[PDB]
């Protein structure tokens, strides 16, 4: 888990999670009474605010977020130059270009799945007093939480659960559209596309119930002649032999 | 390819002096598409749109989303996503990507559990281009279809690290004075209560034990008490409900704590965030003094 | 012969020339990536597309693949990533190549990887341990190649022959070595890191 | 040759006691762990203790 | 007599739904210029010790 601590107020008090609708506040100290861990504390020694939230009427946990404010060079840079080095993934189904283009990015990277946090479990299997505590709640995550492949989910017993039994995970389900990936191309960059001395060779025509091998060019069997004679003017065959002019 | 000559030996075709016909999009058209992109965030859902499997007539219903496609993925509300758009030729060949800008989401997920069903809303971006000149220019290049393309953020450039509940911690009096431990994970999870009627419930015959016991969740409230009206709340046998406050003019800290050194206090000033990413993603379990905001 | 901006006599040699004063600093980012335990060193070299290739002009110091608070076990994989901040690169070259010499023991044969072929105008690159082709360690010595003074050539099957060649080796005369030794004002200073 | 010193500031100490037989007193407390030297670097006066 | 050997308690709090605050009422630990709203100490991940 993650553990952190609110900083003390500028007056020296303690900052606390706010109390919703000004209900169920902290235990206020009596006059001239200090905490036993901080004799040199101000009067009250506690600061607490409230949030005017009415949609919640039952018990709750303050759902919160580890915000980060400053992020320099997010994806390597904002320029086309940085965008060139980035790897892109597909998102959404293909739509026809009619009088207007209306795209909808269906596939993102965030899930929304039930998460059962086994907060506490037994130190040993023979000790006297042990506690098991679970908190099942919905949350946003970049990991497919529903890939949990153990059957100790949503059962009242929850007595023998442990990290060995409760939250076994199969990472494979948290897979992206990695297979078909694309990237940006620079228009003014000069990458050649002309091969005057080069011969591509297709596969032998199967002449069976499949595609025509000639129409499928893969450039996997190229052959390059010497460039200090000239371009390939002509290719010809004569008595079972290819001759190139 | 644009070859120049051919032969044919042993049912194999040769193709010499060829040019790889590559069709690109001019920079001015890329910029025009970028300027003409009206991108907005919408709250969409699945085709079914009604999850009847889940109801409030059961002890536990695990919201299982693996029976659907991978379109269940959404977008974090405060995240930055570098968006783009593709185009398809008449053959099915996808063109390059047209970077349209880094755009931040503005709608969160929303699950609402009704009596007999639940409704989940997935945030989705939506790019709209209506400039007929740009669309005609795109069509003139031989393109027919278009698709959304995105670059997702890495953990280093993420605005959001994780999301999870906040659980108050606990601390023993003697250990806290000693600072051997100063805080520790609460054995029981300690949610806040929306109202103060439970205090009146813990009085007389109002509280029936079958309802269950609300834990000691207030900040400095000792975990324990001497009032039999709330006896079922007692979590430790050796607790006397000694408040963690003393008058310095009367007694010292050590003497005050010695009245009940095995007493514990709750601590909402120091919390323990429990997110699924920490448990499942091993990269978040090695953070050491990370500068983040809550 | 299709280029008319030749301005120096070194523009025609087999080995490329570097005009700008490249400043490349490499720092370790912790939290993301997948690297093996050990030390890593980065080597850089320009190369024109279908053209010449410079020697290894800059090599980063050793960087430690360890956790943010402890060392790594010999069998542990660390989630580290190294950001490379290029500054004032030779834009005349088509690409700048990045290598990574990875050591998993003491004086062991490292695992050289060809990280990426970046453009010579890019200003930042983060090297996660995933991408890269594992090239042989010995070919880091063949980058650029030797400088020879041949006499004749042929050309068969796209291969070049070079006969009756002299290995042009340029040494420093003893008198200049002694002059440098005498003119060296060496002193010890109390420096620190950039952060300080 | 002695070149310098070490600036001791604090000391992290701990204690553990286990007895084969129970305590003599039927209601005795037994092992009691007190506070000893577990202090920050700032309280450097009580160093080397 | 009736000496305790092993007692164990289980609990599974179930949150059937999450209610999100509007943008106006979001609570931020850091608000620059606010004396009370101080921030958060550096985050730490606990694994074993």
């Amino acid at each position: 888990h993650l553990v952190f601590a609110f900083n003390y107020t500028e007056s020296g008090k303690q900052l606390i999670l706010p109390m919703k609708n000004n209900n169920n506040g902290y235990l206020a100290p009596s006059a001239n009474s200090k905490p036993f861990w901080n004799p040199t504390a101000p009067e009250g020694a506690v600061y607490q605010d409230s949030i005017n939230f009415t949609n919640e009427n039952r018990a709750f946990f303050w759902l919160a977020e580890l915000y980060r404010d400053s992020v320099v060079n997010r994806f390597g840079g904002d320029t086309e130059e940085a965008i060139l080095n980035n790897t892109w993934l597909p998102s959404g189904d293909s739509v026809i270009i009619g009088d207007s283009i209306n795209i909808e990015y269906t596939e993102g990277d965030t899930y929304y799945q039930r998460y059962d946090c086994l907060r506490t479990f037994a130190y040993t299997n023979e000790d006297q007093n042990s506690i098991v505590d679970i908190v099942s709640f919905m949350c946003e995550s970049k990991v497919n939480i529903d890939g949990r492949y153990d059957k100790n989910r949503g059962q009242v017993n929850n007595l023998a659960v442990s990290p060995t039994n409760f939250n076994l995970f199969n990472p494979v389900y948290s897979q992206k559209n990695n297979f078909f990936t694309f990237r940006t191309i620079d228009y003014e960059r000069f990458s050649i596309n002309y091969f005057p001395n080069s011969i591509t060779v297709t596969k032998e025509k199967s002449l069976g119930e499949d595609i025509d091998t000639w129409t499928n060019i893969t450039l996997a069997t190229t052959l390059d002649l010497d460039g200090d004679k000239g371009e390939i003017v002509s290719l010809n065959t004569y008595n079972n032999e290819i001759f190139c002019f | 390819i644009a070859p120049y000559t051919m032969t044919q030996k042993d049912n194999t075709l040769f193709l010499g002096n060829y040019t790889l016909k590559r069709s690109l999009i001019s920079t001015e058209l890329k910029n025009q598409i970028k300027s003409d992109s009206i991108v907005t965030t919408i709250l969409g859902g699945l085709d079914d749109a009604i999850e009847s499997e889940w109801n409030v007539n059961t002890q536990y219903n695990s919201n299982y989303d693996l029976n659907y496609d991978s379109r269940i993925k959404g977008f974090q509300k405060g995240e930055i996503y570098r968006l783009g758009i593709q185009f398809q030729d008449n053959k099915g060949k996808w063109s390059e990507v047209v970077f349209i800008g880094d755009y931040e989401c503005t709608e969160r997920f929303k699950y609402t559990q009704y009596d007999t069903y639940g409704i989940t809303l997935i945030p989705r971006f939506k790019v709209v281009i209506s400039n007929s000149t740009t669309i005609q220019a795109i069509k003139n290049l031989g393109y027919i279809n278009a698709r959304g393309v995105v670059v997702f953020p890495t953990l280093e450039d993420r605005n959001i690290l994780c999301q999870g509940i906040l659980c108050p911690t606990v601390a023993n009096y003697k250990d806290r004075l000693d600072n051997s431990p100063f805080v520790q994970s609460s054995w029981f999870s300690r949610p806040k209560q929306a109202t103060e009627t439970w205090k009146t419930e813990y009085s007389g015959t109002n509280h029936l034990s079958e309802f269950g016991e609300v834990p000691y969740f207030q900040h400095n409230e000792p975990i324990g008490s001497a009032s039999l009206s709330e006896i079922t709340r007692w979590e430790i046998q050796t607790s006397l409900g000694l408040v963690p406050y003393y008058n310095p003019s009367t007694t010292n800290a050590k003497d005050f704590v010695d009245g009940s050194p095995s007493e514990f206090l709750v601590d909402e000033n120091i919390v323990t965030m429990h997110s699924p990413d920490v448990e499942f993603d091993d990269r978040l379990q090695n953070i050491t003094n990370g500068k983040f905001k809550l | 012969i299709t280029k008319d901006d030749y301005n120096n006599a070194d523009d025609f040699d087999f080995v490329g020339t570097i005009h700008t004063s490249s400043k490349i600093e490499v720092s370790k980012v912790n939290g993301s990536g997948a690297f093996g335990q050990g030390v890593i060193q980065y080597a850089f070299t320009y190369y024109n597309k279908y053209g010449k290739e410079t020697n290894i002009f800059r090599t980063s110091p050793l960087l430690y693949i360890a956790y943010s608070d402890r060392g790594a076990s010999p069998e542990e994989t660390v989630s580290c990533s190294f950001q490379i901040n290029f500054t004032e690169l030779d834009s005349s070259y088509d690409f700048i190549r990045v290598y990574s010499i990875h050591r998993t023991s003491i004086d062991a044969t490292p695992t050289v990887r060809k990280v990426a072929d970046l453009a010579t105008d890019t200003k930042l690159y983060v090297d996660t341990g995933t991408t890269g082709e594992i090239v042989d360690p010995t070919l880091l010595l063949y980058v650029g190649g030797e400088e020879i003074a041949p006499y004749t050539m042929t050309q068969k099957d796209n291969t070049l022959f070079l006969g009756n060649y002299t290995l042009k080796r340029s040494l420093i005369s003893t008198e200049l070595k002694n002059q440098i030794k005498s003119d060296s004002i060496v002193t010890t200073i109390l420096g620190g890191l950039d952060d300080a | 040759r002695i070149i310098g010193t070490t600036h001791l500031t604090n000391t992290l100490s701990d204690i553990s006691v286990i007895t084969s037989t129970p305590t003599y007193g039927n209601y005795a407390t037994g092992f009691y762990k007190g506070k000893v030297a577990n202090m920050n670097i700032s309280t450097s006066y009580y160093g080397g203790r | 007599a009736a000496a305790l050997q092993r007692k164990i308690i289980s609990n599974l709090k179930f949150a059937s739904q999450n209610n999100y605050l509007p943008n106006q009422s979001v609570w931020e630990a850091e608000i620059s210029g606010d004396a009370n709203h101080t921030g958060i100490t550096p985050v730490n991940s606990w694994t074993e010790g």
